[PDB]
């Protein structure tokens, strides 16, 4: 329930892409 | 009858805002005023006549935020 | 009387905010002139007489609130 | 006598508000001022002699709370 | 003599709220003009007067509590 | 008809700027007058009209914090 | 074409701060008055036009600091 | 230009405040007046015109301090 | 010119505190006002001036302590 | 040319404070006036100038204590 959207709205926006720990670091690795 | 209401207030306070409002008129023997309202005053009374009459929408409501 | 004497006091009030709300009249020999009221009390008072009348609905109770 | 007073006033108010309280009269050489008033005297002046006359119920007192 | 001038003060005070008290009259030459006082002063003025003359009751004295 | 009213309005402010609004204005027998506005309520009045208009804009977002 | 505009905007502050602006003309029964602006909002019209118009530089951005 | 009428308007305000600005001119059917300003105003213009043209050191980097 | 500048700021204050600062003149339709500058204006008018030209010391700088 | 002064600003003081200081004069076809100046500044003025002369001791040097 709460990660559905946020208390009015809220975090209507904020939706992280879902992916591997490789793909989150590798890709600014640096 | 308020759209011509509302018109004749628009241009009377562009009159006002230009040039074009008498404050008298003297004719060598005949001669009339007439009390000068606001600016403040017009732009208010405009508004809401605006607002009241069946004119499209102006002003919406409070904004939400969101994150 | 209610009725009439506010669609002359509505009009008054909308010839004062447009461009005829004559302080004097004068032809020569004969000068008068009617004493000038302000705004906010009028539209006070065309308020106060209307919700005397009989008229529509014009005010509501408060406010509620709920989450 | 009271009621007939109650009745000029509101008339004088009345007209005061729309457009016909004269201030000043001239005839070629007879000409006669009269003293201006205000608004809000004017109308403590209507509601003081309205609940002192015999005019019915118009205010009521206090108020009640309760769950 | 109280009574009298109690009357006619109040006269006055309905004169000057309705619309004619005199400020100044004028014919071909022969002007004159007359002081000007507050609806203020002369309320209290009346009542003062009426309190030393022998009126009825108008105002009393405090008021107590009791549960 | 908001872009000529526009352009007028511009003219006009621009005019009584310099030298040119003519506060009154009389001939023989003949004389009258036009109320005279401020600048500031003249200027505030041009921009809201130019923002309301459809052309080019010239207000943008508040603001934009980057290290 | 605010070059020329800008440049009637700069005599007229010149001649009136010194003594050339001339509130009004009375000629025998032609007379007409001119609104007189102050200085405040005259420079205020000049800074706004020239900073508009693409004339050089007048002002640059903040000031920074170093020891 | 700047140094011609930066001269004429010092000498202006010289011949002003001691005794010489004519208000108004009459003649026998012609007036004409011009509109007056204040002192301070003109003084800082004067300095300011006087600083933007290529006069002179007048003013100087703050003031430092040492033991 | 500094030193009849100084002369005549001089002589200008002293009349006008004494008797002899004239502001309208009027002969039978040749009149003519000028405008009326502070005291205090024309005190730092003076002060200004007559620092700035070579006249010898007026003021000097702060003033030590000494036990 | 300094006790003179002295004695001319005192003798106008003197006229002002009294009833003397003629503020404008009427002929026919002669209306001249001359700025009054306040009493305050006045004194301020002849103090200063009778200091500033070879006058004799007036102020003193603070005042010391001593039990």
């Amino acid at each position: 329930h709460g990660g559905g959207s946020g208390f009015g709205g809220q975090l209507r926006s904020w939706n992280p892409p879902s992916e591997s720990v490789d793909a989150a670091l590798l890709p600014n690795f640096t | 009858t308020r759209q011509e209401e509302l018109a004749a207030a628009r241009a009377a306070l562009h009159d006002l805002m230009t040039g074009k409002r008498v404050a008298t008129v003297q004719k060598d023997g005949r001669r009339v005023e007439f009390t000068a309202t606001s600016v403040s005053d017009l732009k208010k009374y405009i508004a809401e006549l605006e607002v009241q009459t069946g004119m499209t929408q102006r002003r919406r409501g409070p904004a939400g935020f969101y994150v």
